[PDB]
């Protein structure tokens, strides 16, 4: 009523966006804005002066520098990185053969958050997260369970050491950041795949060292072990390699999992190309048995890139069945693909 | 939005409060004194002015780089303003609240207790070392297997008895812009000493110890400085500094750090870890989750495991209930989850045995 | 809207207009910088490859509907290997130009990473670039050089844009939306069995770059020569057959270069002869 | 961040010249001690189309050298 | 109103008016060096028409390296 046509006649017309220095216990702030200023600032209203803490925006009236209200604006570099969403059409039920590698880890995610029940009575409680690898160049087969996770709860993936180690740090500090806008996230899923910062051979652009990268993934391990604190923030590490990483990684965490890809068998590799050529159709004449038969050592998106390829060769006729004679013939350019160099 | 009606309601004694003291910018540094009445002040502004004081504030008060407030119009001094250094690196170095109790322990008991008479008695019980000094130790180093490293502090953390302690993180004295660790190591010490006998405890101090030359090219000399300026500003004489120091890392590594230290420091202790019979203090602690039956022994499972510390043998207890819930049992009976504790134990050593000793060695 | 210009009053310091401003053209500077226009008017000797990529490019732009009918997953990008040559770099925004689409490129220096954010992993905020404005074509520029061929720095050192590419298909496949994002890889050998090694077979398309060819040359020529003019006394035959090898970007040199003896001979028109002396003039650095 | 300014502003003058194109008129020489701190947009054709580099004295040129200075 | 032109400002110009020091006599080593340069330099500023005729555009890009010499 009366105080919306009081207060504004202060603040306004015209207002600056300035940034708080520290408190003092007078009431008396001082702020700093563009550029390099100072000032008493004491006001006893809409704060919020404990949430505020120093290190954020507050507004400024031009006299005196005074702080009407406060702004949380983001936007911010690292919150864009999070969304959006994927909540991808993608299920843990278009994937077969991990049956016995799946059902851990998806009780592991499900365990805690959804069916709580039987997991507050028991008083377990792990909630170090998990890890994954395999070979030979998986883990988005691992990222193919992460898919059935994204349509639970909330996620982010943050993958790859070169947006730490790809210039001077400041180190860790980026992931630093990452723990906390999840916490504000809480309950968030956080999955790291490709670990690479004791694999790589070259830094990006121009930074040192070797053992400045080690010193990086150490406060890592502390950010994760950790001390102190209890929030999820759910952490899921992936490689292709367990044995480039120290073993100084693995009693903070995955202490209680860890899950190895094994390579697909006969009866897998037929249940594969059965889930992928669902969609697709083929004449009668292909057969799922030679086809597995010739093929050896193959993950999912090999027989995916194969039925691709027979596809887009079928396009060059305008045709949607594929033949097994224009299927072996699209076949033969990844298999001699694979074997040319 | 009744406590903001009465929130928007006190700006009209606010304003009238407003018009003194805000005019207070900005906050400015002094350089020399010339005589009694006359300072000459330097402030972020640019402009360095001599100016004097308003007669409210004794001038015996005001001590050559003390920040005072200053009226623009007359540029007079109006009062003095105590904080002075960090931005946010400093409340981020700050903890409060306590957790990680006492009865967390895995059965250490000569460790934790000549690692408690070091810090929390001397506190505790000032005017007893007083009259019966000599004088306490500085303080203490810990390291060596990672069960279990850095719990112990908060040991400390929930037995602090009246004033709270800031914990530390090493990785970030190290920075890029070379110059900016020295202004870090360095206020952190003048706040400490304002907060009489607070603790500062650095973690993993063999990321900023990296000793000690090498050919070319540095390397380790933006690396140098930091943990060299620590030692020296650790060596002054003033006072220094009673708020004694607290120190954990993994390795012994490296030298410099390690030959500077008995000097400076006393009381290295070594992990210490499980004993065998104390192997099952862990598994007394972890017995009150779940529900135990009253068959099974720990003593026999414990043996088992030999150097596993208490993480692993955590997901021992973990995964009773784990593969329990799989299997619909309410309580874990003793013979149902060894069989995967066998597995649990062998599969995870089979890649990595985790050979911490191995690490330092 | 944020992100415009608009007239600041003395007064009140209120909003007195709304005038517009400039985002993406210092986007397209560099752009039309690096790369410019070459319709397929001027490109020859790829016949047989534009009829491959066509299909790759245009199908997430126009055809998708028949994407589900036939069960194929999008193509998420596609890769050029062979010796340089030319072309490679035209072609993406050939396509690019008559798909209408936007034209991005990775970096890109020093001045992509202040224009876009202040610091972060700077393949997603780029990538918010992308998402504002699509369909839009990614590009891989450079880092292709002999320097760089030693497989221990210059390996290592473009592994973080194969890491770019990397983690940009793996959010294409496995977060974020929606289509029309391709990436586009030009390269020639060493490093190219670091991606394929970085790239089990999945997941990419497969297009080799060719080197110069005779009847490749000779289309080319006429191209080129275009621009510049002479008398019909010239056999392109005998002319191409001269240049074994060498390279695309020396048909430029060939002609571009051999005009500067014309206009110290002050003729305004050209003869076969001038042309033929800068054919020596580019076989000595060989 | 100046530097950057001033690099924008050789970016800017990389613009301007952008605006000598056509015809009427400017002309700009070239010359460093160090061509590897170049970027490669400024060395990039369209608008530096030309590299001319400095050759170690020869033969040819010793005897040529050796007259002007007798 | 605006700048005649031109009054500056900074730099300035002329001031080679009473320089430059020695001809190009001097330097008769390269001979290879100024046949490009020449042809970069004067030829396209003195006739800007005959390279419209023959339909090459001159560029005004010049860049050196090399030293030393
Ligand atoms: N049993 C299965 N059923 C269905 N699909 C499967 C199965 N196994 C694997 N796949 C599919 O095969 C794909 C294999 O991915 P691939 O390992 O080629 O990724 P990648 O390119 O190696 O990733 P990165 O480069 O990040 O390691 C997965 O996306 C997965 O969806
Ligand atoms: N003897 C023990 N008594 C009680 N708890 C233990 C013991 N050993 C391990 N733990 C528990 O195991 C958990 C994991 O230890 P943690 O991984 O934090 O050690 P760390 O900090 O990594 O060691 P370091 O700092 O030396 O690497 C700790 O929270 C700790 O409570
Ligand atoms: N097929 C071709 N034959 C001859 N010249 C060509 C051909 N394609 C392009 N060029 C010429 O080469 C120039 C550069 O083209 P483009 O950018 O595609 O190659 P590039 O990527 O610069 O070469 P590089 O890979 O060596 O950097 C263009 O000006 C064009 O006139």
């Amino acid at each position: 009523e009366e105080e919306r046509s009081k207060v504004d006649d202060l603040r306004g017309t015209p207002m600056s966006v300035g940034t708080l220095e520290e408190i003092i216990d007078d009431n008396h702030a001082i702020v700093s804005t563009s550029v390099g200023s100072e000032h008493y600032v004491s006001i006893l209203s809409f704060v919020d002066k404990d949430l505020l803490e120093p290190g954020c925006s507050v507004l400024l009236n031009h006299k005196v520098h005074a702080v009407i209200g406060v702004l949380m604006d983001d936007t911010d570099p690292l919150v864009t990185v999070m969304k959006v969403e994927k909540a991808p059409q993608e299920t843990y039920a278009d994937i077969g053969g991990l049956d016995n590698q799946i059902q851990e880890i998806k009780e592991s995610v499900e365990l805690p958050l959804t069916h709580p029940e039987y997991y507050e009575e028991m008083g377990i409680k792990p909630p170090k997260g998990v890890i994954l690898y395999g070979p030979p160049g998986t883990g988005k087969t691992l990222l193919a369970k992460a898919v059935a996770n994204q349509t639970s709860a909330t996620f982010l993936r943050v993958v790859g050491s070169e947006l730490i180690q790809k210039y001077l740090g400041d180190g860790p500090k980026l992931v630093r950041e990452l723990f906390r806008v999840a916490e504000e996230h809480a309950p968030s899923i956080v999955f790291i795949d490709e670990i690479d910062a004791i694999g790589t051979k070259r830094y990006d652009s121009n930074s040192g060292g070797e053992r400045e990268i080690q010193r990086t993934m150490l406060e890592l391990l502390n950010q994760l072990d950790g001390f102190d604190s209890r929030g999820d923030v759910k952490v899921i590490m992936a490689t292709n390699r367990i044995e480039t990483l120290d073993p100084a990684l693995i009693r903070p965490g995955r202490i209680d999992r860890k899950i190895e890809f094994p390579l697909p068998d006969e009866k897998t590799k037929k249940r594969i190309f059965q889930i992928h050529t669902s969609r697709m159709t083929l004449a009668d004449d292909v057969t799922l048995d030679d086809l597995i038969m010739a093929k050896d050592d193959l993950s999912g998106a090999d027989i995916k890139a194969i039925c691709t390829e027979a596809g887009l060769m079928a396009l060059r006729e305008r045709r949607m069945k594929v033949t097994n004679e224009d299927f072996k013939k699209s076949k033969e350019n990844v298999l001699y693909k694979k074997q040319e160099g | 939005a009744p406590p903001a009606l009465w929130d928007l309601a006190a700006d009209k004694q606010t304003l009238q409060s407003e018009q003194p003291l805000q005019v207070a910018r900005c906050t400015k540094i002094i350089n020399a004194d010339s005589e009694d009445p006359k300072y000459i002040i330097n402030v972020k502004q640019f402009a360095k002015f001599v100016v004097d004081l308003s007669d409210q504030v004794a001038p015996t008060d005001i001590e050559e780089g003390m920040r005072v407030g200053v009226d623009r119009n007359k540029y007079q001094i109006h009062i003095p303003l105590p904080p002075k250094i960090d931005p946010t690196v400093t409340m981020m170095q700050v903890e409060e609240k306590p957790d990680v109790t006492y009865s967390d322990v895995g059965g250490c008991k000569e460790q934790i207790e000549k690692l408690r008479e070091v810090v929390e008695t001397p506190l505790l019980h000032p005017e007893r070392f007083v009259n019966l000094g000599i004088e306490p130790p500085k303080g203490v180093l810990l390291f060596g297997p990672p069960g279990t490293g850095k719990t112990l502090c908060a040991r400390a953390v929930a037995n602090r008895t009246d004033a709270c302690f800031i914990r530390v993180i090493g990785s970030e004295l190290v920075q890029k812009y070379v110059g900016e660790g020295a202004r870090m190591v360095r206020e952190l010490f003048e706040m400490a000493r304002t907060k009489k006998a607070c603790l500062i405890f650095f973690d993993e101090i063999d990321a900023i110890g990296g000793a000690r030359f090498d050919d070319g090219a540095g390397g380790d000399n933006e690396v140098q400085r930091t943990m060299l300026e620590l030692i020296n500003q650790l060596d002054g004489f003033d006072p220094r500094g009673n708020i004694k120091v607290l120190m954990a890392t993994n390795r012994p590594d490296t030298l410099d750090p390690a030959l500077m230290r008995p000097g400076r420091l006393d009381r290295k202790i070594e992990f210490s870890l499980p004993d065998l019979e104390g192997r099952t203090h862990i598994f007394k602690i972890h017995a009150r989750s779940m529900s135990v039956e009253r068959d099974i022994r720990f003593e026999l499972l414990a043996r088992l495991c030999p150097n596993s510390t208490g993480a692993e043998i955590r997901s021992v207890c973990t995964e009773a209930g784990m593969f329990a819930i799989r299997a619909r049992r309410k309580i874990a009976t003793e013979k149902d989850f060894l069989e995967a504790v066998n597995k649990v134990i062998k599969s995870y050593a089979k890649f990595s045995a985790t050979p911490r000793y191995m690490t330092y060695n | 809207t944020p992100n415009c210009r608009v007239a600041l009053r003395n007064d009140s310091y209120t909003l007195h207009k709304i005038l517009p401003n400039k985002v993406d053209p210092l986007v397209s500077l560099m752009m039309v910088e690096k790369v410019p226009d070459s319709t397929y008017e001027m490109i020859g000797g790829l016949d047989k490859q534009i009829k491959e990529i066509k299909e790759v490019i245009e199908l997430p732009v126009k055809h998708p509907e028949l994407f589900e009918a036939l069960g194929i997953a999008q193509p998420k990008g596609v890769l050029l290997y062979g010796p340089p040559g030319t072309g490679k770099t035209l072609l993406a925004r050939a396509v690019a130009h008559h798909t209408d689409c936007t034209f991005i490129r990775v970096s890109g220096s020093e001045l992509v990473q202040k224009f876009i954010g202040e610091g972060a992993r700077m393949v997603r905020e780029l990538f918010v670039m992308a998402r504002e404005h699509a369909p839009s074509i990614i590009f891989m520029d450079e880092i292709d050089s002999i320097g760089s061929s030693r497989l221990e720095g210059g390996s290592g050192g473009d592994s973080e844009v194969q890491r770019t590419m990397l983690e940009l298909l793996n959010q294409l496949d496995g977060f974020e939306a929606t289509k029309n994002i391709k990436v586009i890889m030009a390269t020639n050998r060493i490093d190219i069995l670091d991606s394929a090694l970085l790239r089990p077979g999945r997941i990419d398309r497969k297009i080799e770059f060719p080197p110069p060819n005779e009847e490749a040359r000779l289309d080319i020529l006429k191209i080129h020569s275009r621009k510049m003019n002479l008398t019909r006394g010239i056999n392109l035959r005998k002319i191409a057959e001269l240049m074994p090898g060498a390279s695309g970007a020396e048909v430029k040199g060939v002609c571009t270069e051999a005009g500067m003896y014309a206009l110290r001979e002050r003729r305004v028109h050209v003869t076969q002869e001038d042309f033929e002396m800068a054919v020596a003039k580019v076989m000595q650095k060989d | 961040g100046a530097d950057r300014e001033v690099q924008r502003i050789l970016l800017e003058l990389l613009n301007q010249m952008d605006g000598f194109d056509q015809n009427v008129n400017v002309k700009v020489i070239m010359a460093t001690n160090r061509a590897d701190t170049l970027d490669p947009a400024l060395l990039r054709p369209g608008r530096l189309d030309r590299k001319i580099e400095f050759p170690l004295p020869d033969r040819r040129q010793k005897r040529l050298i050796f007259s002007t200075i007798t | 109103d605006v700048l005649p032109p031109e009054a500056d400002s900074s730099i300035m110009m002329l001031t080679s008016d009473q320089k430059p020091d020695v001809m190009y006599a001097d330097i008769g080593g390269m001979d290879i060096q100024k046949q490009e340069v020449r042809e970069a330099v004067e030829l396209p500023l003195t006739h800007f028409e005959l390279y419209k005729q023959i339909g090459i555009d001159p560029p005004r890009g010049v860049l050196m390296y090399g030293p030393p010499g």
